[PDB]
């Protein structure tokens, strides 16, 4: 009847099975408001999400658009010019680590190169706005891209925490209770009712062989 | 119990009667019961200790035409720390409430180790008003067991969620679990504090809180304790 | 000198009659009795009261008693309670005044390894002092392998004049100790569920420490030259030390100073805190006390040095 | 991981180009490669184009980021499994050519049906 552990009934297992019933009791409450806590920043997360997809489309538009600014100023094409100067990033995402709710959220930081800005050294003076604006535009898609990765991050120890929780839910605790059921109401009962059995055979047979020797001194008085 | 009786209901005094170790006494009446020849019942204990109990108990409470008054505080170990063992159960079932004292708090070096979330005066509300200690007296109670108990909680999340990662109500709560238990509940073995003295440091303990969450105090005498 | 001149062995074997075991007991207490009637203080060792405790059972067996508990008979609790209290300091009987006592120190065979068995449950009643098992310590080979959550001792208090008038901090450190151990092992009992990666850099310090003091003052090896017996100067110095390194480091956190950077930086003061226990006693109360001083000393430097 | 930049393999040629101005790719002397792909949209085979998503998110150790601007089917197929272990390959979609619609964004997608 039901999931079972199947262990030695005694009082020290029952005393056992009483303290893990327990402990996995609030484990799973702990963690269930734990999850609590990290649903809640993965709802806001996939808020940030929903709406900064407009944002960054926005942003990376207005990025394109400075960028064919400066081709107009420098006459033709930024082009093959631009393309050469992939020698060197004046842009990257520095690692980070931040504890957001308890997990260990691997979040990039963008983080400019401050050594060397030369790839936009060419031409007309515009391209230094085009470049200003591409790196603001970059900045932000750089945020997008940390926040999805929280996100994606989030959703797999939340995914894990649930899953551990709805187990300890339903198979660990709802085993180890009719565990400790068995154990006590059944076993201990039974052991206690053979103790009774054989304690209370044991006073009938004193109660009959005194009341046989009252019975025998009443006889040989009366004699 | 006789003294306390001839006390209370013939001089008219109010007799408080400490019972302690009474499962020692429980011991001494399962000795008894066995030397009777008498076949022992649950956990070894006689079966019929319950109506033992409830002699020894329910000697107490106050009377009709006396002005005196009997009071009970037995005090019993528990066995292997259980309430499900025969003597707290019963004591349970005769007495009314029950006081605990954790061993918990007794390691952290509080004394008294009063676990006050598990302890519980059932008929506390006829001890407490305005003529009776302060008008206060049970909205404090209440809040104090209410912040006591979030408390915990997120002592419990402080480990699992960070410090951080608490809410506002969670970071005043660790700090008022803190002052609570080991300025409040912790009480020299010879510090008496009257209950007014009791309850302005529970409401010194409360001054922390904001108005909005401190939501188990009534308004009227929230408004005319917290703010000043 | 032997230690057999000031000892009497009472040797009672399980093969010899049930009778002589419930015997060996009162004969052992009684002769307690006489040494502590001289004005002597004497301490009597009981190998296994729990034997005792079968022997009553099975005398009662033999006698068709009707059993209270586990087929011990009722008056089991009694019978301890008239053997133990036979134990506390006395003046003795007569003239001249003197004074002797008798330090019973009864050992206890657990039954399946909890305290349900019935006597332990009576012997709780009883004693004053309960030096608890752990099999979590005791599997691990942690010895002496004490349960410091249930064990217990209720003669503290009647220590504090012994304390005041040679150690004076002693409670106060003996009490910061089991704070320490009581709030680690919550801890830990909720990162085994949980893990130490969302812990504050305190509840780290606390796990720390508490492990230190499990593994390096807690623990006694029994068998080596320099800790067989520590003598009560070297312990209260031992407590100084640990509740220094946990006081000093909760500060210099509770200063911003990130855990693990002050950890790499002060192994050296933890590898001197958990070699404080090799000290031979033997050298004198005065040298290892200067030496303790030394250590505390240079915690405070190193510590002061790494905060900044 | 290491530090690296956005990658604009699956990006339009005007992204590309918006990123290499801002700066958003590194040279590799190792193997005379860089750190962001062509982004030859309507010239490139669909399955280069997946073999240089799959190189800068499988082959490549760096932290580096990456850009699905409008991507072709090519890479909006291989999306629905790119996205695991999003350390040290990132995903993003930004604008292109084609209108960078939420519709065919796999990580909102995602983030919708999680709703």
């Amino acid at each position: 009847s039901g999931n079972r552990e199947q262990v030695f009934p005694t009082r020290m297992t029952l005393g056992l099975m009483k303290t893990k019933l327990k402990g996995a009791n609030q484990g799973y409450s702990l963690l269930k408001r734990k999850s609590e806590a990290l649903t809640k920043r993965f709802r806001d997360i996939t808020k940030r999400i929903d709406d900064a997809k407009q944002k960054m489309g926005r942003v990376m538009q207005t990025a394109a658009f400075s960028l064919a600014e400066v081709s107009y100023a420098t006459g033709e094409n930024i082009g093959y010019q631009v393309q050469e100067s992939v020698s060197t990033a004046r842009f990257k995402v520095r690692a980070r680590q931040e504890n957001v709710s308890g997990v260990y959220l691997s979040q990039f930081e963008s983080y400019i190169d401050p050594e060397i800005n030369d790839f936009r050294l060419t031409g007309l003076g515009r391209g230094g706005q085009q470049v200003q604006r591409a790196k603001e535009i970059y900045s932000r898609a750089v945020e997008t891209l940390v926040e999805l990765a929280s996100l994606q991050t989030a959703f797999i120890i939340l995914d894990e925490v649930i899953k551990v929780t709805n187990r300890r839910v339903n198979a660990i605790e709802h085993v180890i209770i009719p565990r400790t059921e068995n154990t006590i109401a059944y076993i201990n009962s039974e052991l206690d009712e053979l103790d009774r059995e054989e304690f209370y055979r044991l006073k009938k047979v004193q109660e009959k062989k005194q009341n046989e020797t009252a019975k025998l001194d009443a006889e040989m008085k009366l004699k | 119990l006789t003294t306390a009786e001839y006390l209370a209901y013939q001089t008219e005094r109010h007799v408080l009667t400490i019972l302690t170790d009474m499962s020692s006494y429980a011991d001494a009446l399962r000795e008894v019961s066995a030397a009777r020849e008498e076949v022992p019942g649950r956990r070894g204990y006689p079966g019929y200790m319950y109506t033992d109990l409830s002699t020894i108990y329910e000697r107490a409470g106050r009377v009709e035409g006396r002005n005196g008054s009997i009071t009970q505080i037995p005090i019993l170990t528990m066995p292997n720390d259980d309430i499900t063992h025969p003597i707290p159960d019963l004591t349970g079932y005769i007495t009314e409430g029950q006081i605990f004292v954790d061993r918990q708090l007794h390691n952290k070096g509080i004394y008294p180790p009063i676990n006050v979330l598990p302890s519980l005066s059932r008929l506390m509300k006829s001890a407490i008003g305005e003529g009776m200690t302060r008008k206060d007296h049970g909205d404090v109670s209440n809040q104090l067991y209410a912040k006591y108990a979030i408390g915990k909680d997120a002592a419990a999340m402080k480990a699992v969620v960070g410090e951080e990662a608490l809410s506002i109500e969670d970071k005043l709560s660790l700090e008022f679990l803190e002052k609570f238990e080991k300025t409040f509940i912790t009480q020299g073995a010879y510090e008496d504090r009257t209950v007014f003295e009791s309850l302005d440091q529970a409401w010194s303990l409360l001054r922390i809180y904001p108005k909005e969450m401190l939501n188990r105090i009534s308004p009227k005498i929230l408004d005319e304790f917290y703010d000043r | 000198e032997p230690i057999m001149k000031r000892t009497t062995l009472v040797a009672n074997t399980s093969n010899m009659p049930v009778a002589a075991r419930e015997a060996s007991i009162y004969t052992g207490i009684t002769l307690a009795e006489y040494f502590r009637d001289q004005g002597k203080n004497v301490s009597m060792i009981a190998d296994s009261s729990s034997r005792w405790a079968e022997a009553l059972r099975e005398i009662s067996g033999r006698l068709g008693e009707m059993p209270a508990d586990q087929g011990f008979p009722a008056y089991l609790g009694a019978k301890l309670a008239s053997f133990y209290e036979r134990a506390g300091k006395a003046v003795a009987l007569g003239s001249p005044d003197r004074t002797g006592s008798v330090s019973i120190v009864a050992a206890v065979s657990p039954a399946g390894g909890d305290f349900s068995d019935p006597v332990t449950t009576a012997t709780l009643g009883i004693t004053q002092v309960f030096w608890g098992l752990d099999k979590k310590l005791a599997q691990r080979k942690h010895f002496p392998s004490i349960n410091t959550s249930v064990s217990y001792s209720k003669y503290t208090n009647v220590l504090n004049k012994f304390y005041d008038s040679n150690y004076p901090e002693f409670p106060v450190l003996r009490d910061r100790m089991k704070e320490i151990l009581s709030n680690a092992e919550e801890l830990e009992q909720v990162v085994q569920l949980v893990g130490k990666s969302a812990l504050s850099d305190s509840d780290k310090i606390t796990l720390d420490v508490a492990t230190l003091i499990k593994e390096d003052f807690l623990q006694q090896n029994g068998y080596s030259t320099y800790d067989a017996f520590c003598p009560i100067w070297k312990t209260f110095d031992m407590m100084r030390a640990f509740i220094s390194y946990h006081d000093e480091a909760q500060k210099a956190v509770a200063n911003g100073a990130n855990w693990s950077k002050l950890a790499d930086s002060t192994g050296d003061v933890k590898h001197a805190v958990s070699s404080s226990k090799f000290f031979e006693p033997s050298r004198g109360e005065k040298e290892v006390h200067g030496e303790f001083e030394k250590l505390l000393s240079t915690m405070q430097e190193r510590f002061a040095e790494s905060t900044d | 991981a290491e530090k690296r930049t956005l990658i604009a393999v699956i990006a339009d040629e005007d992204t590309t180009t918006g990123l290499l101005l801002a700066g958003i790719g590194q040279i590799t002397p190792e193997t005379q490669e860089k750190n962001f792909f062509v982004y030859q949209e309507g010239k490139t085979t669909k399955e280069e184009i997946t073999d240089k998503f799959n190189h800068f998110t499988e082959e490549r150790d760096d932290i580096a980021i990456l850009l699905i601007n409008q991507h072709i089917a090519e890479n909006i197929r291989a999306r629905v499994d790119s996205f695991t272990n999003a350390f040290p390959a990132i995903l993003e979609i930004p604008s292109k050519d084609h209108p960078y619609d939420p519709e065919k964004d796999s990580v909102l997608k995602r983030v919708r049906k999680l709703f």
